[PDB]
């Protein structure tokens, strides 16, 4: 605790408060867009799911092969929303494989797969890479769906995981169904449904698969940008209050070699 | 020839924990018997170690 | 400088594939390990007596010389050798199952060589025959092909 | 020493150091970023170097007379089996203010007994 | 010279690249080999107290380290692999250690015979 | 206490000066980055110096 490396420590510091309150400043900025874009997107998630009150379908009783899917960034800074996500499907395959299906998960973004490819590094189809850079769009969930389909894979239940965007504190990890079989798709709700065929409820689920992933394009968006911006006002509050206690440590360490140089040279006159 | 083999390398795995066992129990045999002379090799110089 | 040698055993010895038991070997070689050196050390010769050396220089004798001259004239105590059943009760089993193994695999190694010796047998030809090859390939009685 | 003080007692000595001095070394990040911004290995030295903190903490003799505690001794045995069951990891699921002002190492998974 | 100039290198790339605590990516051809082989160089290089090796003791449990001869152990085994190495190479090795400090150097068939001795070693070594 | 000239103020690259734990955070960090390309680039030399043999 010299007054070199009181300096130099204290000298850091200011570097960080003005980097984390200009950083407050760009994520300011991305989230007033991205509160702005989803309310036009909010509607397109209404639909969807007013077709599952009128016809209330489930997952009758056991399947073959499963799938998890898991949204995120690959930007890190976001305090918990990638392991609100990572700890909620390891909470799900412990709940299954003891059924007896067969599950192969699938990690849209990068730092979902950098949590689980030291236990789960078996049940992976693909990976992907440069999410929420730019912002997301349509055609970002339509090589998702289509990629998902040159896979070979035949998929008969699945789920999506996201973070349903609800303030600006907070967010809430949420689950939502898939029936992806034709077998599920047709049941007893289905019996009114008119003319489509086998074949046409092969169309119509295919691009339900292009619809959930956008409406979890748009969730996890916004709630990852309002997350760097609560997340950086407290790394600069937690900044303030290490330099106005290194201001003081530094203002006595100056004072007491002001002295002590000084009684140097009085001892140093008087001696003589 | 696998049923045959393993046959055959199982035989060479049943002399192999003989080996083991005859320098096992002569070693432990033997670590104890200097082991004795050690403490009376120790007692006839703390008698004399005493008087000095 | 009584100590034996040994052959080189650390490879497959922990292989000895008991009824799942691996701590049986696990800990053989345990023992193996710590007890090699250990004997080594034991094993040659005790040192020079120094007993001898400082009650010579030391006047206050009568119970100094007469000591070391009492103590010093006896045999050393050896260890008994308890350990010679197992040597031999154990060991013939596992050879005395090798007589009949290796014969259950001979016949089953020599029922594999007519299995394929009858192979040949059935065709001649590609064309060769009808009954020929009606024994590997089946028949039956009445129906007994569903589809 | 090892032969001194007992090779097993010196392992859970120089053991837990290792898990205090890491912990020292990343306040520096846990004061600005946050304790979300680390990784699940050093969210696990973390996590059980602030149970041996509060498990250095004994009630004197002297001291009853200020809190109305029970002044408490402890054996040499009964610290170095109980902190090796803090080092190989069979309390991580008690809480921390369970490890808080209590004696021996069977007080503290009745601490944790009474608040549920 | 041989094996700690290479060792100097190995740790300096070590020491520029291994200061995370907070992993994110995950690039096991990339990086994640390199720092395996500091991790094993560096708890090689504890020691004990008033125990001091050798020279040519010191060649052989070096050698074993920078050779990629380690890297399917446990770190938390090395310090238990060094000793039960050491004893070994001293009593059934003797000559095999005399001819590194005779002649100075590790010569060509000298790196020849070490080449089975680890290898026969880490076959049975934890078993 | 930096309104003003006789309040101390900090220079720019400052973090890496001191030497502390962000230091080192951001030392290593480039590391990571500026070794997987350097194979990225080293991979694709053999067909590049060809290329220029060609045109």
């Amino acid at each position: 605790a010299t007054l070199k490396d009181i300096t130099r420590r204290l000298k850091s510091i200011k570097n960080i408060q003005k980097i984390t309150k200009s950083m407050k400043m760009v994520a300011a900025a991305k989230y007033a867009r991205a509160e702005r874009d989803l309310k036009p997107a909010r509607v397109y998630g209404i639909g969807s799911l007013a077709l599952y009150e009128k016809a209330d379908i489930k997952v009758p009783e056991d399947k073959k092969k499963h799938l998890i899917i898991g949204v995120s960034s690959d930007r890190g800074l976001c305090g918990a929303i990638h392991s609100s996500v990572a700890k909620q499907i390891k909470s799900e395959v412990a709940n299954l494989t003891a059924a007896g299906k067969e599950v192969k998960i699938v990690g849209v973004g990068d730092k979902i797969r950098g949590i689980l490819h030291r236990t789960h590094s078996d049940q992976f189809l693909v990976t992907f890479k440069e999410v929420g850079r730019k912002p997301p769009t349509f055609g970002d969930a339509s090589v998702i769906a289509l990629e998902l389909l040159n896979s070979g894979y035949e998929f008969d239940e699945g789920s999506i995981i996201f973070n349903r965007f609800r303030s600006v504190i907070s967010y809430k990890t949420e689950e939502k169904p898939i029936f992806s079989l034709d077998t599920v798709a047709s049941a007893e709700s289905m019996s009114i449904y008119d003319d489509i065929d086998a074949d046409v409820l092969r169309n119509y689920q295919e691009y339900s698969l292009a619809n959930i992933i956008y409406y979890s394009l748009k969730e996890s968006t916004t709630s990852e940008q309002s997350a760097r911006m609560t997340a950086m006002d407290n790394a600069s509050k937690n900044a303030s209050e290490m330099i106005d206690k290194l201001t003081l440590t530094f203002n006595r360490t100056r004072q007491a070699v002001i002295t002590k140089e000084l009684i140097e040279i009085i001892s140093g006159a008087a001696a003589l | 020839i696998d049923l045959e083999k393993s046959q055959q390398a199982l035989v060479q795995k049943r002399h192999y924990l003989f080996d083991v066992q005859r320098n096992n129990i002569a070693m432990a045999l033997e670590v104890t018997y200097r082991e004795r002379l050690h403490r009376v090799y120790k007692e006839i110089k703390n008698r004399l170690d005493y008087h000095i | 400088r009584k100590l034996a040698l040994k052959a080189i055993d650390w490879v497959a010895f922990g292989e000895i594939i008991p009824r799942n038991q691996k701590a049986i070997a696990n800990s053989l070689k345990s023992w193996n390990e710590t007890l090699s050196t250990r004997l080594a050390a034991l094993p040659e010769k005790p040192p020079a007596i120094d007993w001898a050396y400082y009650k010579a220089t030391v006047a206050k004798a009568g119970l100094v010389d007469d000591f070391e001259k009492k103590f010093n004239a006896l045999k050393v105590p050896v260890p008994e050798d308890k350990y010679t059943a197992l040597v031999d009760a154990e060991e013939q089993e596992d050879v005395k199952r090798c007589a009949e193994f290796l014969s259950l695999s001979k016949a089953r190694i020599e029922a594999y060589e007519k299995e394929l010796e009858k192979m040949k047998n059935i065709i001649p030809f590609d064309q060769m025959t009808i009954e020929d090859l009606n024994e590997v390939f089946p028949e039956t009685k009445l129906d007994k092909k569903k589809y | 020493d090892p032969n001194i003080v007992g090779s097993e007692h010196y392992d859970v000595a120089r053991g837990v150091q290792k898990i205090l001095q890491d912990y020292k070394s990343l306040q520096d990040i846990i004061a600005i970023l946050g304790m979300d911004e680390l990784s699940e290995e050093d969210k696990l030295t973390v996590s059980r170097a602030r149970k041996i903190q509060r498990f250095l903490s004994q009630p004197f003799q002297v001291a009853e007379v200020f809190t109305g505690h029970l002044g408490k001794l402890v054996p040499l045995k009964e610290t170095i089996k109980g902190f090796q069951q803090i080092l190989a990891g069979e309390y991580d699921h008690l809480p921390e203010q369970a490890f808080y002002m209590v004696g021996p190492i069977e007080e503290a998974v009745a601490k944790a007994d009474k608040l549920a | 010279k041989q094996v700690a100039g290479t060792m100097k290198l190995e740790l300096a790339q070590y020491r520029e690249v291994a200061a995370f605590a907070q992993f994110g990516s995950d690039l096991d051809a990339a990086t994640q080999q390199l720092l395996s082989r500091g991790v094993r160089l560096t708890e090689l290089l504890k020691q004990g107290q008033y125990a001091p090796m050798a020279i040519e003791e010191q060649v052989a449990v070096i050698y074993a380290g920078v050779r990629g001869y380690l890297d399917k152990l446990e770190p938390s085994k090395i310090t238990k692999f060094e000793n039960a190495f050491l004893s070994h190479v001293i009593s059934q090795h003797q000559a095999l250690l005399g001819k590194i400090r005779a002649d100075g150097k590790i010569s060509e068939e000298t790196d020849a015979k070490l080449k089975e001795i680890v290898t026969n070693f880490l076959a049975g070594f934890e078993a | 206490s930096s309104d003003t000239p006789e309040g101390v103020r900090s220079g720019a690259g400052a973090v890496r000066d001191a030497g502390g734990a962000f230091g080192k955070k951001e030392q290593a960090d480039e590391e990571r980055y500026f070794r997987a390309r350097a194979r990225e680039q080293l991979a694709a030399l053999k067909k590049h110096h060809e290329n220029e043999i060609s045109h």
